[PDB]
């Protein structure tokens, strides 16, 4: 909901015109099992949801934003670095699961189309290629294990290539 | 021994014959042909000529040696259940059974206890009888049979008694 | 909504005996019957979603038990119910359904009667995981799980010698097949961030490294092939329902099953198309040749699977996944019958596993012999004996291609070669005069046998009516060459059987003919016990014993610290034992020490 | 000559003068130790300890990050063009060379 | 009838009985663990208001035993 | 190892020296069997028998390491080339693959766009 | 919270009466191990320090829980031994385990390198007394001297290494302060700075060269089999390789390149010998070389994926090899010899222990995701990003991983046992409990392996 895109709406409607037979085996079993134990499971779930009554709201998500970036404070000192290093590790842990959502968007496209596969969608394909390429350059993926102090050197390496190539042309 | 080496090859030749031929009536035809070949040299005893034929017997047989021979059922080595189907349980595990469970079916436990008491008493008499045999080294080839009739049990008692049941 | 709910029921029903395995409730003698009753209702619950698939519906489900959150990944227990996965479930369940009630008759009155059923359920569960696998990590659970449960089943009979060689080799040759499969994992993760099977259909990369050294190398380990196949005749050493499952529906599909699911990769790559058929060309005749010379009831059927696997490899090489699964589904019904109806002979005439000694006539046994005739002819190209609906569709499609000509010609000889070993069950053992294995041998039909074989006949006859008609196909192959391509599939079975009957009767009915000793037979075993049972285990152990252990791991790699002990003790002896007392000698050394500090060392 | 070296003897509890036990000597010590407190650790560390492991107390932002990511996706999609990653923790750096 | 092959059995079967007796003894909180989801409510997804950040449990979703 | 003809019953003669040779083999075979017979067929034992031949078999690999190897000769140096040698073999394999990879990252990109894992 | 109740185990064993001892030492240790899982697991984005620098928090160490898991288990299998001798001797060699447990907690908890070093070598002292006494076979001293003169010869260069860093670059201390560290310029003078930090951990984590430290410690058995579990703890006790390579030398990986190649050949040659060997304990001793060699490969790559497999394998091997040694001890207490060929017979004589033999053997291979599939496979996946050639060598090793396990099974799965008359009772209630307490914790890690691999997970 909200964040996940997916398809808008599915059609799914049966006609059944050819052959009389015993109506349909798929339709008869669907109507029978809906009231057999599926209706009892819906009644038991409603009985437990109503039994809760009082519920705590709770904060759930925590704030804490910015508090000075790592590429603003320099020189080896524990008082300034510790707040900056916690900020970068917060962003890195979230960006690991940002890609996961975009990856699941591509997972949703594969099943819903099936036969089309790569012929349609295109929006999820373009969104995945843009993020992963940016994730490869900015958030390590090449510069060893995670470190906030080494990240500034990784950003400087990409900035040096932009300054050298543009000056020639 | 010359006699044993001929019999060992002849026993192998008959069982190796049924791998090449399919039907039992055709097997009997070739069996009579093999008898006529060996009876020609069996009539006279030789020290040089008969030993030359023994080494010659390895040839022709080795030319058609591997058509995957039949061992039939449970045979020493070969194919199709050599040690399989018979998992078995050792006699040492029988006495190892704990109480309460040992109380169930008392006919098997009481009869085994009587045989165990007889085996314990005969063990002292069997040890003196085994060293009584004239060799004065340890043993010669095979184990010697019992001479005494009153004491019974020929050397080993647990060799034949309690083995395996399929 | 009903599709998602009923799909998990089939998974839960098979785990219910395992849930009641750990004590729970006492069940004496009823535990072998409890497995039969659990799978009986599992078939009915699996029939409905397949009937829904013919109508309308396709659903993918996850249990939300994602154990991985590591670096842009989610790995839940995914269950795919789509085409190749959906249709295979009721086919595999109906095959087992007969084998479980067969397991009541065979292996009866054993101390480990309950434990035998325990591993067979796990052998069914691990396969069902591999079938419904939508994650590549989920795919490993099935592909290794079936290969690891086979150890307990092939080496089930507790033999001191020879029995454990087969169980060792079953995983040993499988783990050389793993080299590709684990390489297929590592390439998939590095090149594609998604890791799951839902990626390949969009933004498909054109690389030869992935399927060749990967899925094809996995297809050589699992499911026979040419690469490594000495584990097939050795697997016959175990009990007969075990050898039935490994070569009909379970272990025999695992190699091919991966290649069908990875169908967009095979179509795009041209180099993969050739190598799948070039390796598939050697699988067709070389393994079929071994079925002729080897004369054992079980071992003929063991090599017949690998000859059938050649056609299963051609389907991947021809780029037709739709006709790929159709052959294996019908193959499941072919050898569920053929393995244990022939296995019924072994138990009847004492304990004989040879075709030469066996003489089970058609008049002597009425029920078992009828299945042997139908089952053998079903493998060959027969118009309505479920052979035409599986085997003949591949042969007609193969002729119209830009693919290799030598691979196409080699498959045509193998299709006619099927008639030889199928008649070598009938003419060699069943037909003619009985060989008489033992004096006074009892053979009788049991109530458990009648309920199993007769209900297998429905699956072996109606397979070309239900599976072929209901499944939606893509692109019709039959169009060109009425005599060169279309007729050649049926004529090979007719000319092959006539050649088999003329060759077998000439040696059997001759009386005086004399068999020739000198022959050019590279056919007895295919010379694989000479290189992979004689040379390959020796070369890995000679480098372990002549080298490694007797040179490095005990002497040379140790020689770092004993090197600084043998030289250290020599330096130790030059101070303690040196200078045998005497104040004279110690004071003579003090003369030099002052001269070192003044002349040799520059300080004042 | 060994003099006093010969003293080695085979010893096993098994079942003789023990009935059924795990601890060496005394039936009273055996039951209270080998079956009670031996299996009390089997009940507290294994059964009651299964509730913890990783399930319940969040465990290093595994469940927290999912709720945090989803609200950041919907906010950045409506206003901005670039999705999440574009320039990670870099805004006006004092040159390079 | 035969005496057959004998094993120890008495020592073997007792251990499995002694193991399972202490699984069942702490199998009661396993049974309570099911009813904790049944009787008491687990968690609901809702936006937090600026009043209290943490009380008893700071941030815990699913299962009352987690809090 | 196998020859042109498999050894099983090839080349056998009765003679006089060979007849006494089989008598020598049975003399030790029966001697070691009877001491096993005296140990197996009594209920008073209860335990695992030692057997001096089997202990010396385990002692052959676990011990007798440094009492041996005192004649090194040229055989030991050949074993060193089969041990320390293959370690130097991969040094010209892994480095050549890495130098192939490192050149691609800087100029003419070969790495996939949909790559993020490690 | 962790230290102090562990120290109170020392007066517990001495004050208690002669009839008890073993009941108090095992029961009280189990409730301390429960409380370790209760508090240590809680962490934020970056794991925040516990208190003052004496014993600190865990950042990527769920391996402390394993030490707490063996804390009672190092007493269960040692019950068969020590019982024949004096009551004062019993109390002494329980307290030597308590001292081991005291120092082993201190190594993993304390986020340091200077004070960590004097706890790193401090574990060697109680194990030395443990190995040099109670050894049933001879050459205790030809294994006891080799136990120190391999480790201390490599670890004493840390005094000239670690102190040299803190004298130039700030101070080592907290590691959370360690961001002063500048990348190494890579010169001929900087070669011996890197080697001295590595060679200390190159011994405890066995390679191809200088690996003979481990088999001598295992074959020559200290006490029964419970002390061999502490020898497994020493392998994973050199965990500082996770900390040094990441922090102290981040730019230095060019000098790591020859050391990976050494450990890569310490996979084929170490496995080949682990096939034709006679001793049952030795066939676990050489398989433990190759299993821990996988970790050394993963560390020197320095990729974020490899540390996940590295941290997993430390816990994976710590409860699978120790499980295998308990099975080796269970045959050593009955047959009285460590020979594989002589001690032959499962299922027929050992009906329920044979299922524990199967579960322990198959865990060495890649089973359904317990811990070793999350351990081994993660390293193999990470090696391809290093170089494409690796899996050609690593795949061959995956064949021989079966050849440790199945060869140990088959050579015991023959139901002959003609020479053997002993082993009447299959297993005591404690002996079967040992086997369950090793596999069932790994079976609980199937549901959630987050507390099995966590360096930024």
């Amino acid at each position: 909901x909200x964040x996940x895109x997916x398809x808008x709406x599915x059609x799914x409607x049966x006609x059944x015109x050819x052959x009389x037979x015993x109506x349909x085996x798929x339709x008869x079993x669907x109507x029978x099992x809906x009231x057999x134990x599926x209706x009892x499971x819906x009644x038991x779930x409603x009985x437990x949801x109503x039994x809760x009554x009082x519920x705590x709201x709770x904060x759930x998500x925590x704030x804490x934003x910015x508090x000075x970036x790592x590429x603003x404070c320099q020189e080896k000192d524990v008082l300034c670095m510790f707040e900056a290093e916690m900020q970068w590790r917060r962003d890195y842990k979230v960006d690991q699961e940002i890609v996961n959502i975009i990856q699941e968007r591509l997972k949703a496209c594969q099943q819903r189309e099936g036969e089309s596969h790569r012929q349609n969608c295109a929006k999820e394909l373009e969104q995945f290629t843009q993020v992963v390429k940016a994730y490869q350059d900015r958030y390590x993926x090449x510069x060893x294990x995670x470190x906030x102090x080494x990240x500034x050197x990784x950003x400087x390496x990409x900035x040096x290539x932009x300054x050298x190539x543009x000056x020639x042309x | 021994t010359h006699q044993q080496k001929v019999l060992r090859l002849y026993k192998r030749a008959l069982r190796h014959l049924e791998s090449w031929c399919i039907h039992r009536d055709k097997y009997r035809y070739f069996a009579c042909l093999l008898r006529a070949r060996f009876d020609e040299h069996k009539n006279e005893k030789d020290m040089v000529k008969a030993t030359q034929l023994l080494r010659e017997a390895e040839e022709e047989f080795w030319h058609g040696q591997h058509p995957q021979p039949y061992i039939f059922p449970e045979s020493p080595g070969g194919t199709s259940y050599e040690r399989y189907e018979c998992y078995k349980v050792p006699e040492w595990c029988l006495d190892d059974w704990h109480p309460s469970e040992k109380a169930m079916y008392p006919d098997y436990f009481a009869k085994r206890e009587q045989w165990k008491k007889l085996r314990r008493e005969s063990w002292e008499r069997e040890v003196x009888x085994x060293x009584x045999x004239x060799x004065x080294x340890x043993x010669x080839x095979x184990x010697x049979x019992x001479x005494x009739x009153x004491x019974x049990x020929x050397x080993x008692x647990x060799x034949x008694x309690x083995x395996x049941x399929x | 909504n009903m599709f998602s709910s009923l799909s998990l029921v089939t998974l839960l029903l098979l785990t219910m005996p395992i849930m009641m395995m750990s004590f729970n409730t006492y069940k004496p003698s009823n535990y072998p019957l409890y497995v039969k009753t659990a799978i009986s209702y599992a078939f009915i619950t699996s029939m409905i979603p397949t009937m829904m698939f013919i109508h309308s519906g396709q659903e993918l489900i996850i249990s939300n038990w994602h154990w991985l959150t590591i670096q842009t990944l989610k790995l839940s227990l995914s269950f795919k119910m789509d085409y190749f996965s959906m249709m295979f479930i009721p086919v595999a369940l109906f095959v087992t359904w007969s084998i479980m009630e067969f397991s009541m008759w065979y292996m009866y009155s054993d101390p480990n009667i309950n434990k035998f059923f325990k591993y067979l359920l796990l052998f069914l569960i691990t396969m069902l995981i591999l079938v419904t696998a939508n994650n590549l990590f989920q795919l490993f659970i099935g592909w290794e799980g079936v290969g690891i449960m086979s150890f307990l089943l092939i080496g089930w009979w507790y033999g001191r010698a020879d029995a454990n060689t087969a169980a060792l080799q079953a995983i040993l040759y499988n783990r050389i097949g793993d080299i590709g499969f684990i390489l297929a994992m590592a390439w998939f993760l590095t090149n594609l961030n998604t890791w799951d099977l839902q990626q390949i259909f969009m933004l498909n990369p054109s690389d030869s490294n992935m399927p060749l050294i990967g899925l094809a190398l996995a297809a050589t380990g699992k499911s026979a092939q040419f690469g490594l196949h000495p584990w097939l005749p050795s697997a016959m050493e175990g009990p007969t329902p075990v050898s039935a499952l490994l070569h009909s529906s379970t272990m025999v599909v695992a190699g091919i099953f991966l290649l069908i699911r990875f169908y967009p990769l095979t179509e795009n790559n041209k180099y993969i198309q050739s190598i799948t058929l070039c390796l598939g060309a050697i699988t067709t005749l070389f393994t079929a040749m071994c079925a002729l010379t080897q004369n054992d009831i079980k071992k003929i059927i063991a090599f017949s699977t690998s000859s059938q696997l050649g056609l299963m490899m051609v389907t991947i090489g021809i780029n037709q996944p739709y006709l790929a699964f159709l052959h294996i589904c019908t193959h499941a019904f072919f050898k569920a019958m053929l393995f244990m109806c022939s296995g019924s002979i072994i138990h009847s005439l004492n304990d004989e596993q040879d075709i030469r000694k066996m003489g089970g006539l058609f008049k002597a046994m009425p029920f078992t012999t009828t299945a042997l005739i139908v089952g053998s002819l079903a493998l060959t190209g027969m118009p309505f004996l479920t052979g035409f609906y599986s085997k003949d569709l591949i042969i007609e499609a193969a002729n119209t291609s830009y693919t290799n000509a030598w691979a196409l010609l080699m498959t045509l000889i193998a299709t006619s070669f099927t008639a030889i070993y199928s008649t070598r069950i009938i003419f060699f053992a069943l037909l003619g005069q009985p060989r008489f294995p033992t004096l006074v041998n009892i053979n009788e039909n049991n109530p458990l046998l009648i309920n199993s074989i007769k209900r297998l006949l429905i699956g072996s006859l109606f397979a070309g009516y239900i599976i072929s008609n209901n499944i939606p196909p893509t692109t019709i192959p039959q169009m060109t060459m009425p005599y060169y391509l279309k007729t050649t599939a049926l004529i090979v079975t007719i000319l092959g059987f006539i050649l088999a009957l003329e060759i077998s009767n000439m040696t059997k009915n001759l009386k005086y003919h004399y068999p020739s000793n000198a022959f050019k037979f590279s056919t007895l075993l295919g010379y694989f016990p000479t290189i992979m049972h004689r040379l390959a285990p020796y070369m890995n152990l000679s480098m372990s014993q002549k080298s490694a252990s007797s040179l490095l791991d005990l002497i040379w790699l140790e020689a770092i610290l004993p090197k600084t002990i043998s030289l250290a003790q020599m330096k130790a002896s030059t101070l303690v034992t040196n200078q045998k007392g005497l104040i004279k000698l110690y004071f003579l050394s003090f003369l030099i020490t002052i001269l070192i500090s003044m002349i040799l060392f520059n300080f004042h | 000559r060994w003099q006093e070296d010969p003293e080695p003897e085979d010893e096993n509890l098994y079942e003789k003068n023990p009935d059924s036990h795990g601890y060496d000597k005394d039936p009273a010590v055996d039951i209270w130790n080998m079956r009670v407190v031996f299996f009390f650790g089997f009940s507290i560390v294994l059964v009651l300890g299964s509730t913890f492991v990783a399930y319940l107390p969040d465990y290093r932002m595994q469940e927290w990050a999912r709720r945090e990511a989803e609200r950041l996706v919907k906010y950045r999609e409506a206003h901005g063009l670039p999705i999440m990653e574009s320039n990670c923790f870099d805004p006006s750096k004092i040159q390079l060379p | 009838r035969l005496f057959i092959i004998k094993p120890s059995g008495f020592y073997d079967k007792r251990f499995l009985k002694l193991l399972r007796f202490y699984i069942l003894l702490t199998g009661i909180p396993v049974a309570i663990g099911i009813t904790l989801i049944n009787v008491x409510x687990x968690x609901x997804x809702x936006x937090x208001x600026x009043x209290x950040x943490x009380x008893x449990x700071x941030x815990x979703x699913x299962x009352x035993x987690x809090x | 190892x196998x020859x042109x003809x498999x050894x099983x019953x090839x080349x056998x003669x009765x003679x006089x020296x060979x007849x006494x040779x089989q008598a020598e083999r049975l003399a030790i075979r029966s001697r070691l069997k009877r001491e096993y017979q005296l140990q197996y067929y009594d209920p008073s034992r209860r335990g695992v028998i030692e057997d001096p031949a089997l202990v010396r078999w385990t002692y052959a690999r676990s011990a007798n390491i440094y009492p041996n190897f005192r004649p090194n000769t040229k055989t030991s140096l050949l074993g060193a080339l089969f041990g320390i040698g293959p370690l130097v073999f991969w040094y010209y394999v892994f480095k050549t693959d890495r130098d192939r990879k490192e050149k691609l990252i800087q100029e003419g990109k070969l790495d996939r766009t949909f790559n993020i894992s490690y | 919270k962790y230290i102090i109740p562990t120290i109170m185990l020392m007066p517990l064993t001495w004050l208690s009466k002669n009839n008890m001892i073993w009941v108090n030492s095992t029961a009280h240790s189990l409730l301390i191990s429960f409380t370790s899982l209760l508090l240590m697991n809680q962490f934020g984005d970056n794991s925040l320090n516990f208190s003052l620098l004496f014993f600190s928090d865990s950042l990527s160490t769920p391996l402390l829980i394993l030490t707490m898991w063996l804390l009672p288990l190092m007493l269960m299998a040692s019950q068969h031994h020590l019982s024949k001798e004096n009551l004062t001797r019993k109390k002494l060699f329980i307290t030597m385990l308590i001292s081991l447990q005291l120092f082993l907690i201190m190594t993993f908890t304390a986020m340091e390198l200077i004070l960590f070093y004097i706890l790193f070598e401090a574990t060697l002292v109680p194990t030395l007394i443990i190995i040099t006494r109670w050894g049933n076979q001879t050459e205790r001293l030809n294994a006891g001297l080799y136990f120190l003169f391999y480790t201390l010869a490599g670890s004493l260069p840390l005094l000239v290494a670690l102190i040299y860093i803190q004298n130039t670059v700030g101070s080592l201390n907290f590691l959370m302060l360690q961001y002063w560290v500048q990348p190494v310029h890579n010169s001929w003078s900087n070669v011996f700075m890197w080697l001295a930090c590595m060679m200390a951990f190159m011994v405890k984590m066995p390679l191809y060269g200088l690996h003979l430290w481990l088999p001598k410690a295992h074959v020559e058995a200290p006490i029964a089999g419970s002390m061999v579990l502490a020898a497994v703890l020493l392998k994973l006790g050199g965990y500082g390789m996770l900390r040094i390579t990441l922090i102290l030398n981040p730019m230095t990986d060019f000098m790591a390149y020859p050391f990976i190649m050494l450990s890569l050949w310490g996979m084929i040659m170490t496995s080949s010998i682990c096939l034709r060997q006679t001793d049952l304990k030795s066939l676990i001793a050489y398989s433990s070389v190759s299993h821990m060699a996988l970790v050394i490969v993963a560390i020197l790559i320095q990729t974020p994926w490899s540390y996940m497999g590295a941290t997993a394998l430390m816990i994976a091997h710590g409860l699978t090899s120790s499980m295998l040694f308990c099975l080796a001890n269970s045959n050593y207490e009955r047959i009285h010899s460590r020979t594989m060929i002589l001690a032959r017979g499962l299922q027929t004589l050992l009906p329920l222990m044979a299922t524990w033999w199967l579960l322990a053997s198959l865990t060495n291979l890649a089973l359904p995701p317990t811990i070793n599939l999350i351990g081994e496979l993660f390293v193999v996946m990470s090696t391809f990003s290093w170089s494409n050639i690796t899996i050609i060598l690593m795949g061959v090793n995956m064949v021989i991983t079966a050849l440790y396990s199945l060869y140990m099974l088959i050579m015991t799965q023959r139901g002959k046992y003609t020479y053997h008359i002993n082993n009447i009772s299959p297993s005591f209630t404690r002996e079967n409990a040992l086997m369950s307490l090793h596999i069932l914790p790994l079976l609980l890690l199937t549901l959630n392996p987050k507390i099995i691999l966590g360096p930024l997970y």
